[PDB]
């Protein structure tokens, strides 16, 4: 049944069953959206209350969509979920590091085992998502450990896919709207003013239809791959965009990384979620990559969307009333950067 | 026939301006809803009194089995082209015992309309309508019944589906 | 043969009513975007409404432009008004439905249909 | 199990069919009562509003209701849609139908003058059929959805329609899809092939 | 009044049918065959104007059979090889009209079989 | 006389003998321009008459009531001033001339 | 079964009877498992007694005016209660 | 296994259904319960079989039970009549 | 005006409308009801569905009346067939036409109260339909979309007990129509709120094809059950209610009174109702008995063509009007000699009510069209068909 | 025919007999309607089945039990207007009403008789002859069904 078998669509089937572990947050939703819409089944694994899993519900067919409990404390969760599929994805990461899991964990350990299981159980593919300009000793906690993962999948599940996205903008996404949210705060307090530190965003769809392909696509195989995005744009500009869409007072006043860093402790500190934290604050300001030599998304088939068009679905939230009717073309042209 | 249904000395304009002044007409109706706190309600304790039914009643289908434990079913279509929902496939075969019996059976749970036009054209008895109502369900996927969830589904109602056959068969 | 005239009778007569209706069109795409706070752009959406006028520009039957012009009319009517949602109007896109190809290899490639 | 009829009734009213074809010659094409005892006056398009404004406002024939309009579409037919007025004289106790022939491209006359029932009917005939109504206040899509394409009650539109909806997370929105069943809806060939004897 | 035109009516753009439902289909205007398995006549005598036969698949879930060809379950019945070609042309489709085929009178005589 | 005639709108009238009167005799007349032999004159002028005919026959409103089998007086006139203006009416559409075009063929046949 | 005091605060306060009319069945209602019913059932030949074949295909058709039917005989105010 | 196979390979990807849940088959086949009775010996070259009852079994067919070589069986319950 | 488009949620009517109304300040300039939220299809699904299997679609019309909109169903599909019902089948469906019209009144009445305010007239009548809903769960065995009353008659025979309970139900039945009455026919806040609201003219009532109480609460008198007989009424004996000064309260009181008339056709009905069988036994036409069709070949053939195939009914095309609950309910069934109709249109006693929700509710305040609504007995099964 | 009936007595029942492994003759469904023993003789040449026996126990089958193995064979399946001898293969696999019917060719030999395919939900339940005057009037070989 690898033989897709229907019209494109709903009903359909394209014969690919997969596990997408991350299935739960931000980017996997959009993932369900399009292997589902391609109609392949899709065992998600939730480790979270059946409250928050509805969203995906509707987002397949009769079917398509089968749940199971995970914990990643313990396996035979993740061997059973892996057990029919022949398609793997790997989207578990996590900003903060909660009291019971360590950037150790989010971001090796666990993909280490969800490969582990993957290649033992005969899958195919595992698509497997660490940071873009995530190296080792990339002077970040979290994307020096991510690295360090993105050999131990490589090393036990060999022939992996690995994806490492840009920044990933789009709706619910936590690097626009981290920006965004500075309006609360003071004004945006960037550290170099906000310049001297590019980044490339690309919306999730992009990278959630890049996965999709990678799934699919045979010479994927053993292929890392880097989806920047379509414009390279400066820190600042990129927050004076986030302002003016988002139609509130904008101010970059400066001040050190160091002090951010010792600001977002206690961001950090939060018990529920970390507003920001010293983690986030470095990959913000210190983290800025060119891609070079990776095949990206027009290769795997994806027209990256620049930010200049999908911005409103995004900030049109963070308007106040008055101003929430703006349309686009009103919103404070951008520009964009090659540094 | 028809019938028309809305068509001065001081006795009657006094007796008029006593029921608009001191109103004492709205306190004919008052009087009325205070004779109603005092009656015996008529909820039932739900979960422990279900309310009353009748032998009946159309509910959750079953395939009943004959006493010998042969299915009744004999794959005649006579239930899929009346179904006007459109909601059974009962492709079969010879079961290779040389007799004929489904190696398939549906309904869809979600499209039936509980008509009972299924256990009226059965020449056999074999689908029924049993008097279940409690078999609400978390997810689609419990409601596209298959011949094994109505075959052991007849496999437990059949004391109370024959009972209640029984008591109509002659008014049907 | 002859046949009764739905509104205009010769081609060119009717042809005055859809270039009336154009410039509707034309003129309140700026609105609908706005008013029903779409996300594309007016350019975008206009380009659109050519592309439909443009549609059905082959027919020569003033009777058929004479009857298409109503259900043009109608519909703006709706859009002129609210009575259309944002979901009604955005459906003119197609921004779930992935393009079918036509490329035959690129279509032998995917379905038995044709 | 045969109807219990009475006579006096078809008589009356076919006699009432030859008085409504003698009075208006111009528009009826032809009548005729039916054995279930109804009448039915069949007339050319053009005489929708004079045939209607006599029996609304005639002492001899009073047809104050118009229990309703709809059109039949035969596809064989050269002018496919069959419109149909069922009017009702509370005066004489009695019912009439007044049935007209109309083609997808040539629109009738509307009623909404003569009745001002009319005015909802007609609007659901135009999105039913799509048969068009000359100088009708308003007319617009009664019940199909605001956008929808192709006229339902014809024919020749499928069962299932060509789209669907469903709510797409991606976009937020409520989106149309090309219609895909899971179940294809089983046609029965049941039609017998022995006719009954007349 | 009485503007004249020439034109087959293509009402395609007054349907309100999607493109390749108007387009890539063919009508097969044809007066149904008799059912070998019975010998009644009624059913071979009005013509069918059906669509052609595209996917038909299976539903992963249940088994049944699934389809994405809106125009499946569609048989217009028409009176006349004449009224069928007018129906599709007006419609846009494309037809492949199969004339009737009666049988012809074959003599029957029932002392036939006696001789020797 | 009657305080009101049952139905909502039409109100009583008085002089309901002489309101018909001018009515039905207008009535009488317009059909007049109507070709020598149009069934509507034909017929209408039968109505019309034998009504007008009662109207001056019986004094009595209850009683004209029921000889011209109406309604309410009220109604009768509604109906006989509603019939003037189909008069008027009818002698533009000239109903009475020669049909204007035999159904296409086969446009009446239900077992199709 | 209530208070004699509470329901005549009912009977007093309604204004009508109210032990006769009751909403709620006590033994009014008819007791279940009714005894088995028995339901009742020449020249009986079906072309005598054809429903669907006796009907026939529509028919089509100094002078006096004729009416639809005879005028509607007006009806007349009910005996029991001509007003309510 | 149902009754009528329906078992899904070890491979077939249409197993994710049953995690986490289970399968609903029923352990009473027909086949067996029906040869589990004993063959309805009869007198008469023909016997009826109205599945046990009238009007609350299955339309009566008469089995012609002729030939001890074959029991006839209703083709309604599988009942084996020997002669 | 101001654009409030009245909610297709919201609680008021049906809760299947939109409404867009032109507020001129507090006041409302024009309706322009937008229905169609609930078309289903219902005449096009038909045409695909044979004469039994489509009875269903009919009971899902007016739910709330739902034997009564089967009646003309099955009505027009008996008179196409030239077969007449049995003659106790006919008292059965008077007998159930009735309830019907007691219930979808209890609908009627109780629900306009709760629009306008009054909340507890609905909880003392449900328990009431409650009752009535049992009658038709032991006739047919749905509380509800009974398919009861199918061509030929009713599918099958009252249970042995359902005539005494029902002569218990209407026994009591009166005096809760009247505790209603008390509740709300003197009031000084009902009557506001009803009298003189939404006045339609008799001439208008007729024009704009009303054919209802509406119709009858203006004073003109047709009823359709005594112009036009059908079934057995022209052997039971009722009263009209028409009603002077059409408004909503002459219209409430004859909804009211058509309950009252209704328990005395109820009692009729039980006191002579025929010894005989429920549905007309030329087989062709209605089913063949379960005993018959396992014991008589000729009976197995015509139960499993009927089922399988159909009656094919002879060419034709009626219009067959009943007077359902809400107003006239009439069916045009067009047939081909098919067992599948060809044609079905429902005319609803509703459409033309809608309609008129304009005019009837000119110079009138956003409370008043609450009323207006409420005053139609508009459910929009019956409109979006 | 009848509304009802009025045969109260006892029903006959003949003894069903193997013909071969493409026509299932449960034949106390016969009508003696002698169509199978003709187009045994006078299409295919075979002349096997035959009447036997007089009365209400005429039964039409071969007398001694040799089947009947010719091509032109299936054929009296679609000839039998009863159900006594139908196919088994297709015993019991669907019902006319569901089977959706394309005319079609027969491509098995080179006469190229005129079929009719009967699929139900997409997978082929049987193949019928459909009438051609010149090429298969009526019938078709026992390899295409
Ligand atoms: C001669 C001696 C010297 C002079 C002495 C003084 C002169 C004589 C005084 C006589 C006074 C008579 C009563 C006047 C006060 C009562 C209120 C009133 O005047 O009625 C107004 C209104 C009438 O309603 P309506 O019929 O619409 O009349 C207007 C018509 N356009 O009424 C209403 O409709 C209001 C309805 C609102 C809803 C009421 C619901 C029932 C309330 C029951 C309350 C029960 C408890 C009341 C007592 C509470 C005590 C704390
Ligand atoms: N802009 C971006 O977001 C970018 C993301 N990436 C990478 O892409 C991946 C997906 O990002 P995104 O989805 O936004 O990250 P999220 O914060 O949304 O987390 C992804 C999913 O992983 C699950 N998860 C998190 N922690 C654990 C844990 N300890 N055990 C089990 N499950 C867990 C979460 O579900 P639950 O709610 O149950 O914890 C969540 O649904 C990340 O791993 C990230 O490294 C790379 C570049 C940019
Ligand atoms: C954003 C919402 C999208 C909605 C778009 C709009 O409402 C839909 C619509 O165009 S409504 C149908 C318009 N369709 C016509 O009005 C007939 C045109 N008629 C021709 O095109 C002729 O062939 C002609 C000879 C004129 C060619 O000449 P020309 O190429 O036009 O110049
Ligand atoms: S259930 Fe009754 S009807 Fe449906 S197939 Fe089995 S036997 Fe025939
Ligand atoms: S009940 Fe009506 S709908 Fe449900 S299955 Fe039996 S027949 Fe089909
Ligand atoms: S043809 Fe069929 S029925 Fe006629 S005899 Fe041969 S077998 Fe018996
Ligand atoms: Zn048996």
């Amino acid at each position: 049944a690898v033989i897709p078998h229907g019209k494109g669509g709903r009903s359909s089937v394209s014969g690919v069953v997969a596990t997408v572990f991350g299935a739960t947050g931000f980017l996997g939703r959009y993932v369900v959206n399009h292997l589902g819409r391609m109609g392949s089944q899709v065992i998600i694994p939730y480790r979270c209350d059946v409250y928050d899993i509805m969203h995906l519900r509707l987002m397949g067919d009769l079917g398509q969509l089968t749940f199971l409990e995970w914990d990643a404390r313990d396996k035979d969760s993740i061997r059973k979920a892996v057990q029919h599929s022949n398609v793997v994805i790997n989207l578990i990461g996590r900003e903060w590091e909660t009291r019971n899991f360590d950037f150790e964990d989010v971001f090796v350990n666990i993909p280490r085992a969800i490969a582990q299981a993957s290649k033992e159980a005969g899958v195919e593919r595992f698509i497997h998502v660490s940071h873009l300009n995530a190296s080792m000793k990339s002077s970040s906690k979290s994307l020096r450990s991510k690295a360090v993962g993105e050999k131990e999948v490589r090393s036990v599940f060999p022939e992996a896919i690995i994806i490492r996205p840009s920044d990933i903008f789009g709706r619910e996404d936590r690097f626009l709207n981290h920006f965004a949210n500075y309006r609360w705060f003071l004004a945006v307090p960037l550290v170099s003013l906000g310049f001297k530190t590019v980044k490339q965003p690309v919306y999730v769809a992009d990278v959630s239809k890049g996965i999709v392909n990678a799934t699919k696509d045979p010479d994927a195989v053993g292929k890392t791959f880097a989806f920047t995005g379509p414009n390279r744009y400066l820190l600042f500009h990129l927050v004076k965009y986030i302002f003016g869409m988002t139609h509130r007072t904008f101010i970059p006043y400066p001040l050190p990384l160091f002090v951010y860093s010792w600001i977002g402790k206690l961001f950090g500190l939060s018990p529920f979620e970390p507003w920001t934290t010293k983690d986030k604050v470095e990959r913000i300001h210190i983290s800025d990559v060119m891609p070079t030599d990776l095949p990206g998304l027009e290769d795997l088939g994806v027209q990256p969307t620049p930010l200049e068009l999908k911005s409103i679905e995004v900030l049109r939230r963070h308007r106040t009333y008055r101003w929430l009717s703006s349309e686009i073309e009103e919103t404070k042209p951008a520009k964009t950067v090659n540094y | 026939t028809y019938k028309y249904v809305n068509k001065v000395d001081m006795k009657s304009a006094t007796d008029n301006a006593a029921r608009i002044l001191m109103w004492t007409e709205l306190i004919r109706g008052l009087g009325m809803t205070l004779s109603y706190l005092f009656r015996e309600p008529a909820t039932i304790n739900y979960p422990f009194e279900k309310g009353p039914l009748s032998p009946r009643f159309r509910g959750e289908h079953a395939l009943r089995r004959y006493p010998s434990g042969e299915e009744r079913c004999i794959a005649c279509k006579l239930c899929e082209a009346i179904c006007p929902a459109q909601a059974i496939t009962i492709e079969a075969e010879p079961r290779a015992d040389g007799s004929r019996r489904t190696t398939r059976y549906d309904i869809d749970m979600t499209k039936c309309i509980y008509c009972g036009f299924c256990q009226e054209a059965c020449p056999v008895d074999a689908i029924v309508e049993g008097p279940n109502f409690e078999f609400s369900t978390e997810t689609h996927e419990e409601l596209l019944y298959n011949k094994e969830k109505l075959l052991n589904n007849g496999d437990k109602w059949e004391a109370e589906i024959a009972a209640n056959i029984q008591a109509d068969y002659l008014y049907r | 043969t002859s046949v009764k005239p739905i509104f205009s009778r010769d081609l060119n007569e009717a042809k005055r009513r859809v270039r009336e209706l154009y410039r509707a069109w034309y003129r309140e795409v700026p609105n609908t975007v706005h008013l029903m706070q779409l996300d594309i752009t007016v350019k975008q959406g206009r380009d659109k409404v050519r592309e439909m006028f443009m549609k059905n520009a082959h027919v020569t039957d003033p009777r058929v432009v004479d009857l298409l012009v109503i259900k043009g009319k109608m519909e703006l009517q709706e859009t002129i008004k609210v009575w259309k949602q944002r979901t009604h109007v955005m459906r003119f896109f197609h921004e779930t439905e992935t393009p079918r190809p036509k490329d035959f290899l690129s279509k032998f490639y995917m379905g038995h249909d044709p | 199990t045969v109807r219990p009829r009475s006579d006096v009734t078809h008589k009356q009213l076919s006699a009432f069919g030859e008085y409504v074809a003698e009075i208006l010659p111009k528009y009826v094409q032809q009548v005729q009562v039916s054995c279930l005892d109804e009448l039915e006056i069949c007339i050319h398009p053009d005489g929708v509003i004079p045939t209607l404004t006599f029996l609304r406002d005639h002492t001899n024939a009073q047809f104050k209701s118009l229990a309703d309009l709809t059109a039949v579409d035969v596809p064989t037919r050269q002018n496919r849609f069959e419109i149909v007025y069922n009017l009702l004289s509370l005066r004489f106790n009695s019912r009439i139908r007044v049935k007209t022939y109309a083609d997808e491209l040539t629109p009738i006359d509307s009623i909404v003058s003569v009745h001002i029932a009319a005015n909802w009917y007609e609007r659901e005939v135009w999105d039913m059929f799509g048969v068009f109504f000359f100088n009708h206040p308003d007319l617009r899509r009664i019940l199909t959805d605001y956008g929808f394409e192709g006229h339902p009650f014809r024919k020749d539109f499928p069962l299932t329609g060509y789209v669907e909806l469903r709510y797409d997370d991606e976009v937020k929105r409520v989106v149309a899809e090309p219609v895909e069943l899971a179940q294809e809806f089983r046609k029965f060939d049941l039609n017998s092939p022995w006719e009954a004897f007349p | 009044q009485l503007i004249t035109v020439d034109e087959k009516l293509d009402i395609t753009t007054l349907t309100g049918v999607p493109e390749e439902h108007i387009k890539t289909r063919k009508v097969r205007i044809f007066v149904p065959a008799r059912n070998n398995m019975q010998s009644g006549v009624n059913n071979t005598k009005k013509w069918k104007m059906e669509f052609d036969t595209r996917e038909r698949w299976e539903n992963p879930l249940m088994g049944w059979a699934s389809t994405a060809d809106p125009l499946s379950n569609m048989v217009l019945t028409f009176s006349a090889k004449e009224d069928a070609i007018a129906f599709a042309e007006k419609n846009g489709w494309s037809y492949d009209v199969e004339e009737k085929k009666v049988p012809k009178p074959k003599s029957k005589s029932y002392g036939a079989n006696f001789s020797w | 006389l009657k305080k009101t005639t049952g139905l909502v709108g039409l109100a009583v009238c008085d002089t309901p003998h002489e309101r018909l009167t001018i009515l039905y005799t207008k009535t009488l007349d317009i059909l007049k321009h109507f070709p020598k032999h149009a069934a509507y004159r034909k017929y209408t002028e039968q109505i019309t008459n034998e009504k007008l005919d009662m109207v001056k026959a019986e004094p009595d409103v209850k009683k004209l009531e029921a000889l011209l089998q109406g309604g309410e007086v009220e109604e009768v006139i509604l109906q006989a001033e509603k019939e003037l203006s189909l008069a008027r009416k009818m002698l533009k559409w000239k109903p009475w001339e020669p049909l204007v075009e035999e159904p296409p063929a086969n446009q009446w046949k239900w077992p199709i | 079964s209530a208070t004699r005091v509470i329901q005549k605060l009912r009977n007093w306060a309604s204004g009508q009877d109210l032990q006769a009319k009751l909403q709620l069945r006590y033994q009014e209602i008819a007791k279940r498992t009714q005894p088995p019913p028995k339901l009742p059932v020449s020249n009986n030949y079906y072309c005598t007694r054809d429903g669907r074949r006796e009907v026939v295909p529509p028919s089509i058709i100094e002078k006096k005016a004729v009416t639809p039917a005879p005028p509607m005989k007006r009806w007349e105010l009910s005996k029991d209660q001509p007003y309510l | 296994i149902t009754h009528t196979g329906q078992v899904y390979d070890e491979k077939d990807y249409r197993r994710v259904r049953f995690v986490d849940r289970q399968k609903e088959v029923n352990e009473n086949f027909a086949i067996d319960l029906i040869a589990q009775q004993p063959v309805n010996e009869v007198e008469h070259r023909i016997i009826a079989c109205d599945g046990g009852g009238g009007a609350l079994g299955h339309p009566k067919v008469y089995i012609n039970l002729d030939k001890e070589t074959k029991t006839g069986t209703c083709g309604y319950c599988g009942l084996q009549f020997k002669q | 005006n101001m654009t409030l488009n009245f909610g297709p949620q919201h609680p008021a009517a049906h809760g299947v409308l939109r409404l867009v109304l032109e507020l001129s300040g507090e006041m409302v300039r024009k309706c322009d009801p937008h229905i169609g939220l609930l078309h289903r299809g219902t005449e096009k699904l038909i045409e695909y569905k044979t004469y039994l299997q489509a009875l269903p679609y009919f009971d899902r019309l007016d739910y709330v009346s739902m034997m009564c909109n089967e009646q003309a169903y099955s009505i027009a599909v008996e008179k196409l067939l030239n077969i007449q019902p049995p003659p106790r089948a006919q008292w059965i469906r008077v007998l159930f036409g009735e309830i019907t019209r007691i219930l979808n009144h209890i609908m009627a009445v109780t629900t306009h109260a709760l629009d306008i305010g009054a909340m507890t007239p609905f909880f003392w009548m449900f328990e009431e339909r409650e009752k009535m809903f049992e009658f038709y769960e032991r006739v047919s065995g749905a509380r509800m979309h009974a398919a009861y009353i199918r061509p030929g008659g009713v599918h099958q025979d009252l249970p042995l007990g359902l005539l005494d309970d029902i002569y218990e139900f209407s026994k009591n039945f009166s005096l809760r129509i009247d505790e209603v009455e008390e509740m709300l026919t003197n009031n000084r806040i009902w009557r506001n709120r009803t009298v003189d609201i939404g006045v339609v003219t008799a001439e208008d009532a007729l024009n704009y094809g009303f054919s209802g109480v509406m119709l009858r609460g203006s004073g003109i008198q047709w009823d359709l059950r005594k112009t036009q007989p059908y079934d057995v009424y022209d052997q039971v004996e009722f009263d009209v209610p028409i009603g002077s000064r059409g408004d909503c309260y002459d219209r409430y009181l004859c909804r009211v009174e058509e309950m009252r008339q209704s328990l005395r056709i109820i009692e009729q009905c039980l006191n002579k109702m025929p010894p005989g069988e429920i549905k007309v036994d030329d087989a062709k036409v209605s089913p063949p008995k379960r005993a018959e069709m396992k014991t008589s070949m000729e009976s197995l053939i015509h139960h499993f063509k009927l089922y399988t195939e159909g009656y094919q009914v002879p060419p034709g095309a009626t219009y067959t009007a009943i007077e359902a609950p809400k107003g006239e309910f009439g069916v045009y069934l067009v047939s081909d000699g098919s067992s599948r109709p060809y044609r079905c249109k429902i005319k609803a006693p509703g459409f033309a009510h809608l309609a008129g929700l304009d005019k009837m509710s000119k110079g009138h305040m956003l409370a008043d069209v609450v009323a207006i609504i409420g005053t139609q007995d508009i459910v929009f099964g019956e409109i979006d068909r | 025919g009848s509304d009802r009936s009025r045969f109260l007595e006892g029903k006959r029942a003949v003894e069903d007999k193997n013909i071969g492994p493409l026509v299932k003759t449960i034949m106390t469904r016969c009508i003696q309607c002698t169509r199978c023993i003709r187009f045994a003789s006078e299409i295919a040449g075979v002349d096997d089945l035959g009447t036997t026996g007089r009365g209400n126990d005429m039964q039409v089958g071969t007398y001694i039990e040799k089947m009947f193995m010719s091509e032109l064979s299936g054929n009296v399946i679609d000839i039998c207007p009863v159900g006594a001898l139908t196919s088994k293969p297709y015993a019991f696999t669907a019902r006319p009403w569901e089977t959706r019917k394309t005319e079609s060719i027969d491509v098995m030999d080179a006469v190229g008789s005129n079929i009719v395919v009967s699929t139900r939900t997409g997978e082929v339940m049987r193949i019928l002859p459909r009438m051609h005057e010149d090429i298969n009037e009526e019938w078709i070989s026992d390899k295409t069904r």
